């Protein structure tokens, strides 16, 4: 979840 | 309703924290036959002190003699402290703080999920604690504090489910 | 055949496994 959250920023 | 869901979650959390704290502090866990104070009568035998009952002298309590086999040494140590019950209590407290911060400093949407994870983890800690305690005590009936602990586990899991569902609803509203 | 405590902990574990399977499989918004 944390990985997807950070990537969604871009 | 969102209001009812939030209130039910808050009430449940307070109740679970209170139940576990009372249980980890009270002495009516086992109900065994042992020595009130030495240097074999019915007893209270909680998590920390084994008070005596029905004996020539009642009300006397002595700290249970933990440590009267490294495999057994480690179990004895984990039971000596109540790292698992105590950790359950701490986790429940942190969950409560998260739910409280939900109303203020809101719109973060991730503090509700935090509360859910904390409640579920507290439950897992409570179950490990129960297994360790039961294994260390290897008639012997269990008292109302042990069952308070169990009720804490069930309530905590339910409050966790409410938190997760609430977080999901928040992210569903946000995506619309 | 199984002690009383084993049944009690089987029930507690069932509740736990179910709650955790619900959480991991459904909390992340990226799964909708």
């Amino acid at each position: 979840f944390c990985y997807k959250s950070r990537a969604e920023a871009k | 309703d969102r209001g009812v869901q939030m209130l039910l979650t808050t009430v449940g959390a307070f109740a679970a924290f209170s139940l576990m704290t009372i249980a980890v502090g009270t002495d009516y866990w086992l109900y065994s036959r042992g020595v009130c104070k030495t240097k074999e009568v019915m007893t209270h035998s909680g998590l920390w002190r084994t008070c005596c009952l029905e004996g020539n002298f009642k009300g006397l309590c002595k700290q249970i003699d933990h440590f009267p086999d490294t495999a057994e040494y480690f179990l004895r140590a984990v039971r000596a402290s109540s790292i698992f019950p105590i950790l359950s209590v701490i986790l429940l407290f942190m969950g409560g703080l998260c739910i409280a911060a939900s109303e203020f400093y809101k719109t973060r949407h991730n503090i509700i999920l935090s509360a859910g994870i904390f409640f579920v983890s507290a439950g897992l800690s409570n179950i490990i604690g129960i297994i360790v305690y039961i294994s260390a005590n290897a008639s012997y009936s269990y008292g109302w504090s042990f069952y308070f602990g169990a009720l804490s586990f069930i309530i905590a899991e339910m409050v966790g489910v409410l938190a997760v569902h609430m977080f999901i609803d928040r992210h569903k509203q946000l995506r619309a | 055949p199984l002690a009383y405590e084993i049944w009690m902990c089987i029930v507690f574990a069932y509740i736990g496994v179910s709650v955790v399977l619900f959480l991991v499989s459904r909390f992340s918004p990226y799964e909708w």
